[PDB]
């Protein structure tokens, strides 16, 4: 019955974030989603899709006819260059893709580690990784004590002796 | 006493790509290539002529299949295939530039050029441009000689625009199914039409002979034009085989013009158009058709390139 | 005791570039520009013709350097420099267009157009068209008037193409080398050559005039080329220095056609060429030639650019 | 007689892997290869060729003439076009190089990094981290106990008592 | 004690744009797009010539305006919109493509064509062509009758370029304003002009007529070109309404040319042209004119786009 | 009067570098930039300026004229070739500056990530991070002391009997 962050797995049971927190104490377990993490990953992504949408204002026109072919030397030029400037977007929209995912992914995954760095630092020695995303706290914490670690308002001079006393025996 | 940093995941995952991997899944993604077509002209807010059996160079001309648009205005406009330019048998020398024009003219406006004859017919008329009984193109002057095999006495007529805008002046030259036809018309000895201008200078002599029957006649009347510079003048020399303008085409403003066979719809709002409708779309691309016209995505050639819009997807351990 | 953490290098380090540095060393690299060419055309799976001698559009006409493919059938076209559409000294007018439908036909199939002719010669040769004794271009026919500076009747001709595809159809005006020698062949008065489709309409007339020799001859004959549309009929009028064809043309298929100073190899499997030969390559870039055809890697300016295929070099402290 | 790890300098003798282990203790020095961390940057570099691989099936024909020069204005018009396009397409293939460069290093330092903040979540307080890629571990730690780590099977719990006490005195 | 590690900011931030933010502020950026147009045609290094009044193809058949260019040797070439490449109204057919050729000739060298003549006037001139009194292009020749009315001989002249360059030449139909004109400088009956060469042929026929009045003048001279390939023939084969050539240009070698409404400057360096001026520019892009030539950085839409060359600006808590 | 680092804030007072350190002790507070750091980031930045300044060999020459437009049909294409150059060079640039952008800012970050990694491997276990990008220095450390550290000549040995002493209670 225990519990795990990320490193092997997410959570399918997190449904109102992208990030969370997910404890278990004497109340039990519980699970949380972090705003500003989740807040930060979602600007960036709608970042993007307005960036994709900013239309342009050139406008094209017939350069042929599809009811009455033109002359066969300047239809073939025609067609060879606008066939050469479909390969380009058709590259240029595949690479931009490829691009836009690799960083999509490599920014959620940024925003996990921060994440986690962040409480890292807030437990200070009180706690220590398990190596699965999680921390072993080394002292009493209560729901209340968890959910001040969620808003940041966790005081590690608090529980440092009672924490230290556990790790070191 | 435990707290994990975890991240959401589904079961509900869709693949995409990135430089280095095929198919990883990601939690959410949306579609950057439109494909999904409106079988419309959707015209709202544009106004819009459909020329249906009037072909586009027609309109200058005036067959009586474009009778009703032979002033026209428009902000876009409608070619069918179904079209023709011409109730006589015939055709434009270059006519796609002419026809470029006329896509983005606004319509167009004409006015008289003021040509008087003596000495002549010009009730040229034909069972190909019937009109209630035979008649000719409507903008246009076949002339002739006064009986039958007289000479045609040499004319010259000129006509300046005295406007701001330059003037789209059309003269056509007949070409007769025989020597005799053409003699009988015109009268005998070579023909010669000269058309001069300021930056414009020309020369027809007509091509009598036997000619496949289109529309019943072996006969061909082949337009030629030219765009007159405001206070510029052209000059029209002439003993035969020459069909005349009666009225100069001044465009009206701006348009665009777009070949369809499907039907229009006056309360879609659109902007980039093809042959099988229009696309309305927010999308960077679209796998629809090249040589959409407007304000269009650009067309690529895959029919869908996925954007992840969410993290990576992995799966809770069970 | 002690662990560490570490990762793999070499001396043997090879230089890329990325954004921000040039010239970094990184473990492994590959190139993506491809710059090697193999110096034959690879046929192997196409159906491949060497015309050589013969030009392509000499393939319609049909001087005695094509008489081989006349009815020619291919995947693979090479044009050589030392082809000649030519026997008699000319030139087809809009060449090029006409060499481009030929390249992907697929090779051609000739069909008689079944002319017939009275008071009139069709033997006309020369000692340019050497085949065995004088000759002419093998799918033509050179009228002459009877018997010398005789007059050459008005004639009509007409040919309906009943199949289901296009029709080539070629004809020449000859131009000869004084006025003299046009009368002393097709009779006295000027001469007139009309032809006349359902979507075509064009007029010719003969230029004597004194030329610089080539193949010894001082005259030209220029040809001239249509596509018949299906159940449409070409008619011919003409009564002097007419060329007249004996065989229409249908496109086979699809082919593709290049122009090349290399030897053929039906051993050798490839899909895109150039006048120096093959190129066979994974790769997304070349540097070898612009033009190249068929299915190929795109031109590039750069002759190197390499891809890190290992991670950033870093040398071990000695 | 010491060793080191990533931080100033890489191994030269590491040659059946791209990431790896050295270690040192009562039995001497060895150096082993890790697989998962090299077989994760090996399958990304390999993808990245995959992807640059796949061929186009846009097919171009001839549009003009080398041995009979096309019109003079045509010409310089398709010419023209033609330049162009080859300006388009070496800038991207610049580019593109470039960039995938700068990622594929990028990604291989990442690989780096997170086999180090593997290693060091499975010692957890019983070593410390030199600043040269290496871990001072604070017990005895045999060539059995070595392929421990290098096999996750390591158990920091059995080793605790032995190395808090030396790290603390 | 405490020690902290950070990193610059300022309150002087500037926004950029990323894949993700828009208008992110970093410590500093530069601008990518060239906006700082010089108002001049910076020619040092270049030898240049402002054709001012003359026109480029003037150069060739030399009107007064071009007579100081009739063998102009230059690096950079300049058209100016005063220029005019005519004196007696006219036109060249294919004019663009010899303005492209003559812009990137490095000058011309102009050599005698050997021409000598027979029962016939050669003195032709016009008051169009003021030179001291009435006169004529300066590189041509206007052949007439010889008194008035007479009939002008057939004749038949050929040149041969003996050099190892490709010999550029321009002979001229004229157009009258009348057959009675037409009639009084080269006599009665049809006009024929016929040109031949290895790899051209082409015919003319005058085409007299009414055409308004520049310069004062109806008649039109047009131009006609080729170039001819080394030990080659030209054979010109006429009887009136001819304009010759009395002598032959070759290009120098190789030249850039312009078209700009801006004063030259020979202490500026450049290498990239417009109308406006010259854009130097280290910067990738411009954005003042899409039709610039020379080397050049690509033209854009955007007239900024700002790359980061600094941190992220993140303010000091206060 | 607290200091803090990176993390929430940068320092509008460094002026002679772009990374920096900032200390207090009982000598007071003073600040100083930290030389390895910033060449690396001005040195990548620079390098990239470099690169968007390699110019071009390619030589374009008029291909119509605006003085005597061309024909309506070839100037129709000519025009419609040269518009969809541009759309495609505008695209270009507005996607490598953003690319570039990006790039610039995660390498800038990754350069701060590397010199508070750096540091942390300097103090050993005779610190403690306060989450604020600074570290909390368990002994005395004089300006020499802290001169020590900025030149990576720092022995965390000498400190630790007085640091882990003053950690541990
Ligand atoms: C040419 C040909 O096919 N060879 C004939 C065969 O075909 C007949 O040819 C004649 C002559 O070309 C055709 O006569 C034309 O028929 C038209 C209807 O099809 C029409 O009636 C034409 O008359 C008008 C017209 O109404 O348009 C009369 C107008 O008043 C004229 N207008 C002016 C200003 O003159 C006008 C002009 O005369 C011409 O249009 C100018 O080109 O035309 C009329 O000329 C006849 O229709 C063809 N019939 C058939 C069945 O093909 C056969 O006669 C064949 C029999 O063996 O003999 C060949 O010589
Ligand atoms: C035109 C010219 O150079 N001026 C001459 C000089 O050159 C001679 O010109 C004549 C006339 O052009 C040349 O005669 C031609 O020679 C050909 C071989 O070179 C050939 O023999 C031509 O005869 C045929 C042929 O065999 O091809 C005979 C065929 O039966 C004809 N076929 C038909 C259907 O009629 C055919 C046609 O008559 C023409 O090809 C149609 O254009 O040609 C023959 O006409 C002669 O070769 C030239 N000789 C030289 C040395 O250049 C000199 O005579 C010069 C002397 O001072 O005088 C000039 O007037
Ligand atoms: C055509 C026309 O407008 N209709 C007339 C009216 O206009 C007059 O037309 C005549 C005839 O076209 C004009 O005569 C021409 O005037 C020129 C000056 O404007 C010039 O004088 C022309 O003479 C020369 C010349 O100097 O260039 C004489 C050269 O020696 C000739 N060179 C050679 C080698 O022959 C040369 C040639 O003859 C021609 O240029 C070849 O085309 O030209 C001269 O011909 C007259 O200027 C026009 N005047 C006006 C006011 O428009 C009126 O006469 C009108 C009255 O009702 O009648 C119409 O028929
Ligand atoms: C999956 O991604 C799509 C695309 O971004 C999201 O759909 C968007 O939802 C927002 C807000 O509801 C709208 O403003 C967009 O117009 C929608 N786009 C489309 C294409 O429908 C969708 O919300 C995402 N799924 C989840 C679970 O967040
Ligand atoms: C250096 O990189 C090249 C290119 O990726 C590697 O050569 C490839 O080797 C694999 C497997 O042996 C083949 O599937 C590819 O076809 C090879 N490519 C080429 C261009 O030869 C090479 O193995 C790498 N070097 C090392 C030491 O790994
Ligand atoms: C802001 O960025 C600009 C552009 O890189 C810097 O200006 C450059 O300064 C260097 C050295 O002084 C010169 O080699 C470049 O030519 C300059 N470029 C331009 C466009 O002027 C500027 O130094 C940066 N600002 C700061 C405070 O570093
Ligand atoms: C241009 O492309 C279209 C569609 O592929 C084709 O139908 C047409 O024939 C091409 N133009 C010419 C001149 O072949
Ligand atoms: C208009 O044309 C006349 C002759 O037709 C000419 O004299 C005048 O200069 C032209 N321009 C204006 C503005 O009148
Ligand atoms: C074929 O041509 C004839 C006349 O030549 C015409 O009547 C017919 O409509 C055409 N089409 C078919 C399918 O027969
Ligand atoms: C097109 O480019 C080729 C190779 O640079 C050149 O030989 C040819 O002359 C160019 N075309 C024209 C019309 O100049
Ligand atoms: C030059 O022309 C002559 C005839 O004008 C021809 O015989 C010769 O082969 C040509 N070439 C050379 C190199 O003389
Ligand atoms: C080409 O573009 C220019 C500038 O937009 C325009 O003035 C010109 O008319 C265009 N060419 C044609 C043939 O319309």
């Amino acid at each position: 019955g225990a519990i795990a962050g990320f490193i092997e797995n997410g959570w399918e049971g997190l449904i109102d974030g992208w990030y969370g927190f997910r404890h278990q104490n004497a109340q039990g377990e519980g699970t949380a989603a972090d705003y500003k993490s989740t807040q930060s990953a979602i600007d960036q992504i709608t970042g993007k899709l307005n960036r994709l949408i900013e239309k342009t204002n050139q406008q094209f026109e017939l350069i042929d006819n599809e009811f009455n072919e033109v002359e066969k030397q300047i239809g073939n030029v025609i067609n060879w260059t606008r066939d050469s400037i479909t390969e380009v977007w058709s590259y240029n929209a595949e690479l931009l893709v490829a691009m836009e995912n690799q960083h999509t992914i490599d920014l959620a995954d940024s925003e996990m580690d921060k994440l986690y760095e962040r409480v890292k630092r807030q437990l200070r020695e009180n706690a220590e990784e398990d190596g699965t995303g999680c921390f072993e706290i080394f002292h009493k914490c209560d729901d209340d004590c968890m959910a001040s670690i969620r808003n940041n308002t966790y005081d590690h001079s608090k529980y440092r002796e009672e924490a230290m006393q556990n790790r070191i025996q | 006493d435990k707290i994990c940093l975890g991240h959401h995941a589904v079961s509900n995952g869709t693949k995409v790509n990135t430089l280095t991997e095929r198919g990883v899944e990601v939690v959410n993604a949306t579609e950057t290539v439109e494909r999904t077509n409106i079988p419309r002209i959707c015209s709202k807010g544009k106004r819009t002529v459909d020329l249906g059996q009037c072909g586009l160079l027609g309109t200058i001309t005036g067959p009586p299949q474009c009778d009703q648009f032979l002033e026209f205005s428009a902000d876009l406009i409608i070619e069918r295939r179904e079209g023709s330019d011409v109730c006589y048998p015939g055709k434009f020398v270059n006519e796609e530039a002419l026809r470029q024009i006329l896509r983005e003219s606004g319509g167009i406006d004409k006015e008289a050029m003021g040509f008087t004859y003596s000495g002549i017919r010009t009730n040229g008329a034909t069972s190909a441009c019937r009109r209630s009984g035979s008649s000719f193109y409507a903008e246009m002057k076949w002339l002739l000689s006064n009986t039958d095999n007289a000479a045609f006495p040499q004319m010259t007529k000129s006509y300046k625009n005295t406007r701001k805008s330059p003037a789209l002046i059309v003269w056509g030259i007949h070409h007769s199914v025989s020597t005799a036809e053409q003699t009988k018309l015109y009268g005998s000895g070579n023909k010669l039409v000269t058309v001069g201008s300021s930056n414009y200078q020309q020369s027809f002599v007509p091509s009598p002979g036997a000619r496949p029957q289109v529309n019943g006649l072996s006969g061909r009347i082949d337009f030629h034009w030219l765009m007159l510079n405001p206070n510029d003048t052209v000059t029209f020399s002439f003993n035969g085989a020459f069909i005349a303008p009666d009225r100069a085409s001044f465009l009206r403003g701006k348009s665009m013009g777009i070949q369809s066979g499907v039907q229009v719809d006056a309360n879609c709002e659109g902007d980039c158009y093809h042959s099988g409708g229009t696309i309305i779309s927010n999308l960077p691309f679209q796998n629809i058709d090249s040589r959409a016209v407007g304000k269009c995505p650009r067309y690529v050639k895959q029919r869908s390139l996925l954007l992840a819009t969410g993290m990576k997807n992995v799966p809770e351990i069970p």
